[PDB]
């Protein structure tokens, strides 16, 4: 616009939450599709569904983590992440079903003096490689399911040894996006990228992805977002620079049934 | 009566157009990755182009042509002993699944989901195991189908071998190899490459061992299993046989595209083992 | 001779195949049908009938008379269930039995709304007021009204009317079940309680019986036919 | 004397109805495949027996 | 020439229709089994239902189907010996 | 009986044959499609996508993070090469493993258009003057500037524009070219250099990552379908 | 009940369009062969997922 | 529905016309084959001939008519031996050609240039090769085609055979012999059977033994191979098998012609060797 | 299935067959044709053009550059033949190897008119009249001028117009001949003589070459397509 | 989708066009086989490859 109005520049505003953005490369929707309900052609559940709406619809932002010149990546799944989000986590728990789209915002600013590239990356059915050589699939719930905190990247694979009393959890090497395959592929996903003399942040416009209409929410996670440094942060002549990355993410046009008591989870 | 016969798979590619000279405000060549977009660019627009009439199509490219082939899942052994023998007549039992070998696998793990008709083709080869000289009568294999739930036969000539309800196969050893079709049987509306979660939830106030379940897995009994045995009665001279089953996914469709698996496989979910991880080669990055 | 091909199939026997063939006994002046009461189109038909359940499948009550009635008492309110089952209709033995879940053993899968029907046989003069309730899987199974109450049930009120009604309405991830006890397709709890209590006045039985029965809803199918478990040959 | 039908399609290719030829070879019925194309009926002559046709709403026992 | 080609075994079961809260004096939970027959109810008699297209089909369990399966109903056992065995 | 007679290829099993055969599961209900998101109809609409480059296969750098990263300096100007490539998709072991390679190792024969993109990840306040070529086969193998700048290339400038991209044309004698390595079907070179030379100011990083992307141009397309060498099951 | 199809042609003969006729057996789609007649479509969804659409000549970032 | 059916292969020849005396200027019979052309003379431009009603054809000469038969380009040796044998189970890999045989080869090379869809058909013959007395059950042979590039096959049972993408013919012994055809696969518009050149450019700069390349040879490795092998497990008694195959060009064109092989064929190139370069025999000029 | 019943001939096999067959490579991307110049449609139109005569195959000329050259000479007046053959085109040792006799080895049955063209390589001063003659079987073999001249003849005179072409036209008792030596089949014989004498000037050579070409007439044809003698594999 | 055509007749029986009739059951050109229906041409562009048009009847040299 003649009048002003530009690409990087842009305003997110969903039920009481507004977000802003003056470096921004734009933004995706994921398969060129746009969240939406379960249409009734398409319907499973006959009960009348629960639609939170903006009570659930808005954004969450979790725990900010920290970006150095040692980081080997971060990664989250969902709806894990956001499963102890206000109302939103509430009526995850109390119904056996439920489908949900994402608006998935990553920011993380710092100066036109600084180097570094982040690799934002959104994944269908992000299944991920754990750390036993004796045993396979033997990843635990608990450790499958991070939350809010989510889990990281490895530059090195080191098999779980203790045949006794196994770790039982996941060893996701980097180059290889922590699942048997180049990381390099990985852009065939949806995604954005990071680059710290270009832009602030990754705007991901995540719809419901699956092999069903609706599905178990608590059991399945049907998006991974993976985080890794594409080119590592430098800054200045720091030996040791540093800077956050905060993720904030928010739940759309989503909807539940099968309602019934509250599931209390064996998270640890 | 004759029933005869928009971007169809087999039209040819679009024709290059004649380019010249370029000193103008548009910047084509220039771009910002970081969009998550890739540069819709053509030859004509980095360079001088002449006009090239294109015949080059991507038919044999196509997601049903990619995989109309028939590829081998599984080898099934069974056999036929002399009556007196002191082990039991060996029958062939079966789990349905294209993660027993690795190359159609690959293939379907381009994708994160897909849907397909099934064409089943059973390959039989029979000989003879023991330095002997007898010889054996023309042997009838019988492949039964035994879908999740139902009696799994524990002897060679038990009850269920009269497959009443499930669908079986009597194939003539010498003969065109056997062949059937099955129709799109998933219990979820398409395929499911990968399942990133579990079958189970471990609930707090209920016992540990109680709530878990195997990561990435989910019916414990996908599709059954194929129960294979020689019909013909023990034979004094011992003859053992060998059921190779060939699978071709048949009109089918695929979603959500994936990288496809770069390191030796290591079960039948995404795990990589030790002294594996190292696929690619040394090659320096100044030298052709 | 015209010019033929054989394809892989040849001369194989498709147990389920379906092709034309040789009549052994030609021109046979068949015997004509006639209009014999009772005619069934479909297996679905007799899944839609009401059949009594085995739910005291107690060590001494199993295979008896007695399986199929569930005992009730004019005591104190209780939030304790009177009778728990688990919405496995092939695979649950108080289920897997009935006309319903038999049929449902010849089939892999499964899909579709139930009801479940339960019949007071208790005396005129008795009173009460009980709680039938459906938890949809994936948390704690009902243990107490409390719990129970929260999900999908019916406050059954007795009286003239003998008998009540509640449908286990078709809430499920996949678009069909399996026919076996399967984590990944579980149909969640089905349990009852005392919403008040059974009361009864003098010189009248402190106790009596209530039998239950289980039927499909017309949006109920089931698909992938084979043989079931429920009989055998044993040599 | 061909028999044209239309097949009740499923999992359809990234290639309207299609239809199967069917041609009966003898003269004999008893011979004939199985058609398949069968009819569904009410289950009301089992589910509901009873003389006074019954209104779900109201009071079964009146 | 060519011959080409109510409810059929294959067609899609009923529509799950949206229905909403009740206050009435109308009792479909309530009934009386004594009869013979058995309560017609559906999901939405009992509780608030959503909008759904039914496309699953009988196909598979009618007559027919449920028969059309080549089954084994016996084993004969023949032989062919030697002209001299005395059996 | 119809008089037919029986013509070579008869009873044989072609792995790639395409017949019609009967059916194991008759008249059964078929889970209908969903509209599931990110469908694809074309093997070649994957390979028309950009993917990273692991440059960097030396010794120490290979296998892991570090091979996609190209590094450069703000040191002074030199004709040597930052780094040299054959125009080999489907054989060069730095293309070989990409989405485009590894499709590509899936057949026989190749054809058509690829597109070079170059990501600058330095610093806003480093500026600088690349010059990447691309030399079709036939002669030396470009190894300095002025032999590269002789052939087809692209003068690319370093600014707000963070990316690149260099398209390579379909320049052959053959319609089609081998996925192998070989000779006759040969594609060039593809070479990088400094036009000028990465310049940054005082408290800040004289070094920086360059990352490259490949894809393919509308034009092209692949044949001859065929088992790749990239996976195998040893045992 | 029979369908009639043009084959592309590729290396013709020292020998106007060239057909292939096909009639399907069996009543249940799966047991049908492949038509391989299938369409192509524009990898946008993959290639350009960005809201914003966008134009080569012009600066992608602006 | 039905589609019922200038100068045609099959056409007669022109008929000869009645020709009487002449005393003319007009001079046929002289003329001059310097001009590289040959007189189009007709024997009633030389003498008095009578009308005929030409009947006769040149239909069966015609390029298809002529190659319209199966030959014999390779014959294939495979094996089956006793599970104990010390040496390998023998299965075939063969570098698919025209040339290894020479019927065909001479044919073909009376031509520059050809273009043609080509039929191939398998003859599976098998035979015992110890005076032994023990026997073996009916063999299935795996004719698989491997394209330059993929995993060829290093033993009779490896992971190469499973065919998840190459084509693989399953023949079964004592079947009518195995056929499939293939289209016009070259990477040029037409296949060459003559190459005046080189696959690779020598250049100064670069070491001698690196710019080197055989004379007349294009694509080190042209169409790939036939990896040949037999299913069945090693069997007790060995059997030997031999696969000849038969190839046909249909469908086929042809460009510049060229005078036959005159003298024996000396490898994949037109050299000739020592001792056979006196094909004419002796016959005197003036002798009959 | 449709009642068939197998006639002799029944999984055969006839290499000069002509059925369809199944397609190893399916939806194959097939290369175009291209205008390349020089297409032959038949056998025929390479032996209607004109192809140089062995006609010397004596014990030491034959297999050499000279077996091609007939000599001639400013000589005396001679009834003596300069060169006598036999009409066996496809048999005879000096036509057997020419283009025509080449393909007629590939056919068992030749029919048709041929034509004899003899080029004058001699010096320009060189003048002369020869005689080319031809001789329908039955009859004694020509020797002399006298006898030749009675049958089927043409007398060449020597100048401008370099070369002569004498027609053999088709006189035959049988439809068509066969490609190999048989007396039933015969076709005649083709002699040259020395009409006058070849004159030369003095300063000039007395001894010159004539080049002989034989091709086939518009009215020729071949049948029964075979396998030749011409070339083989011992071993 | 049948091709009906013409047989040239040889020799003819003591029994007007005799007909043959072709169907292609495949999809591939290449699995076609041979029509035989094919064409004849002029020799010229190898018997008389002259750049000016020769007249038999006049001097080839002039
Ligand atoms: C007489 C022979 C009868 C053959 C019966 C075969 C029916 C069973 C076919 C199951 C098809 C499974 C295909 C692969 C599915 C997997 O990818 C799943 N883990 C994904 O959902
Ligand atoms: C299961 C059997 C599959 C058979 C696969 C055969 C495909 C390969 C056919 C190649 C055709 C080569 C024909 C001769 C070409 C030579 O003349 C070349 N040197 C000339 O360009
Ligand atoms: C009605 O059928 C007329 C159309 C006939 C089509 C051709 C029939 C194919 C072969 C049938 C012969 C019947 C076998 C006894
Ligand atoms: C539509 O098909 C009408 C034309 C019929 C042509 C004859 C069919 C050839 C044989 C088909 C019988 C079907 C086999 C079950
Ligand atoms: C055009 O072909 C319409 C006429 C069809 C005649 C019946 C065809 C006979 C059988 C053909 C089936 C094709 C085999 C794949």
């Amino acid at each position: 616009e003649a009048c002003g109005y530009s690409d990087r520049v842009l305003q997110l505003t969903l039920g009481n939450s507004t977000i802003t953005t003056q470096e921004a490369a734009n933004s995706v929707v994921a398969y060129g599709r746009w969240p939406e309900y379960l249409r009734d052609s398409e319907a499973n559940p006959v009960d009348q569904p629960t639609e939170p709406d903006v009570a659930a619809c808005r954004f969450y932002t979790l725990d900010t983590v920290s970006w150095t010149k040692e980081s080997r990546g971060w990664w989250w799944k969902l709806p894990d992440a956001l499963r102890d989000m206000g109302l939103f986590g509430q009526n995850m728990y109390y119904h056996y079903l439920g489908r949900s789209g994402y608006t998935v915002h990553v920011q993380c600013n710092a100066s036109k003096f600084h180097q570094g590239a982040l690799g934002v990356f959104a994944v269908p059915e992000m299944c991920l490689a754990g750390d036993s050589n004796t045993t396979t699939m033997h990843t635990s719930y608990q450790n499958a399911n991070p939350g809010e905190k989510g889990g990281t990247f490895t530059g090195t694979f080191t098999p779980d040894n203790n045949q006794t009393s196994p770790a039982r959890r996941f060893c996701p090497v980097d180059y290889l996006l922590g699942n048997g395959t180049l990381l390099g592929n990985a852009f065939v996903f949806p995604h954005q990228i990071i680059n710290l003399r270009t832009n602030n942040c990754a705007t991901l416009v995540l719809p419901y992805v699956n092999s069903l209409s609706i599905d178990s929410m608590v059991k399945h996670n049907n998006w991974g977002i993976a985080i890794l440094p594409l080119a590592p942060l430098n800054f200045a002549s720091e030996s040791s620079p540093e800077i956050p990355i905060t993720l904030t993410i928010a739940p759309m046009c989503c909807e539940f049934n099968g309602l019934r008591n509250i599931t209390l989870p064996r998270l640890q | 009566g004759s029933s005869s016969t928009a971007a169809t798979s087999r039209d040819a590619l679009p024709n290059t157009e004649a380019s010249g000279p370029t000193h103008s405000k548009e910047i084509p060549a220039l771009t910002a990755v970081e969009t998550g977009a890739t540069n819709p660019l053509v030859p004509s627009d980095t360079v001088q182009t002449r006009h090239v009439v294109q015949h080059r199509s991507r038919s044999e490219s196509s997601i049903e042509s990619f995989f109309a082939r028939g590829a081998c899942v599984t080898i099934m052994t069974v056999d036929n002993p002399a009556s007196t023998t002191n082990k039991d007549k060996l029958f062939a039992v079966w789990k349905i699944t294209y993660k027993d070998t690795v190359q159609l696998r690959r293939k379907l793990e381009f994708f994160t989901y897909s849907r397909f008709d099934m064409e089943l083709t059973f390959v039989v080869t029979a000989n003879f195991t023991e330095t002997n000289n007898g010889h054996a009568l023309n042997q009838v294999y019988q492949i039964m189908y035994v879908p999740p739930g139902a009696p799994v036969p524990e002897k060679w000539d038990d009850y269920t071998w009269q497959t009443s309800s499930n669908p079986s196969i009597f194939y003539t050893y010498g003969t065109a190899p056997a062949r059937i079709s099955v129709p799109y049987v998933g219990i979820s509306n398409a395929y499911s490459h990968f399942y990133d979660g579990f079958s189970k939830v471990p609930l707090k106030d209920q016992s540990a061992a109680l709530g878990d379940s195997l990561y990435g897995a989910a019916s414990l009994n996908d599709f059954g299993i194929l129960a294979v045995r020689v019909v013909n009665d023990h034979n004094p001279t011992k003859v053992t046989s060998k059921i190779r089953v060939y699978l071709k996914p048949k009109h089918i469709r695929v979603w959500c595209p994936r990288p496809p698996r770069a390191v030796a496989y290591y079960g039948p979910g995404v795990d990589y083992k030790d002294g594996t991880l190292t696929p690619l080669s040394t090659k320096d990055l100044t030298t052709y | 001779g015209l010019p033929v091909m054989n394809t892989p199939g040849s001369n194989q026997y498709l147990t389920a195949d379906n092709f034309q063939s040789p009549c052994a006994l030609p021109e046979f002046d068949v015997t004509p049908p006639i209009d014999i009461p009772g005619e069934v189109k479909n297996m679905m038909e007799l899944a839609e009938i009401d059949t009594m359940i085995p739910f005291d499948l107690s060590a001494t009550k199993k295979n008896t008379m007695e399986m199929y009635r569930v005992r009730l008492s004019d005591k104190p309110h209780t939030d304790d269930p009177i009778l728990c089952l688990s919405l496995s209709p092939a695979s649950d033995p108080r289920l897997s039995h009935t006309m319903l879940g038999e049929i449902l053993n010849y089939y892999t899968h499964w899909a579709g709304s139930l009801k479940f029907t339960f019949l007071f046989c208790g005396s005129m003069m008795a009173t009460g007021k009980l709680l039938v309730s459906y938890a949809p899987p994936g948390a704690d199974p009902p243990k107490k009204r409390k719990e129970a109450m929260l999900g999908t049930h019916v406050i059954w009120d007795i009286g003239l009317q003998s008998s009540c009604t509640m449908v286990v309405p078709w809430i499920s991830n996949t678009t069909y079940r399996q026919t076996i006890d399967d984590s990944f397709t579980e149909g969640g709890y089905i349990s009852v309680f005392y919403q008040t209590r059974i009361v009864v006045p003098l010189s009248t039985p402190r106790e009596m019986d209530i039998l239950g029965f289980v039927s499909a809803c017309n949006d109920f199918s089931v698909r992938l036919l084979r043989d079931t478990t429920h009989i055998e040959q044993k040599a | 004397g061909a028999q044209v039908s239309s097949q009740k399609v499923g999992a359809h290719e990234n290639s309207s109805t299609i239809n199967y030829t069917t041609i009966n070879y003898y003269r004999d019925s008893a011979s004939n495949a199985a058609s398949k194309q069968d009819f569904s009926q009410d289950p009301s002559k089992f589910t509901e027996p009873i003389k006074d046709v019954l209104i779900k709403t109201a009071p079964m026992l009146n």
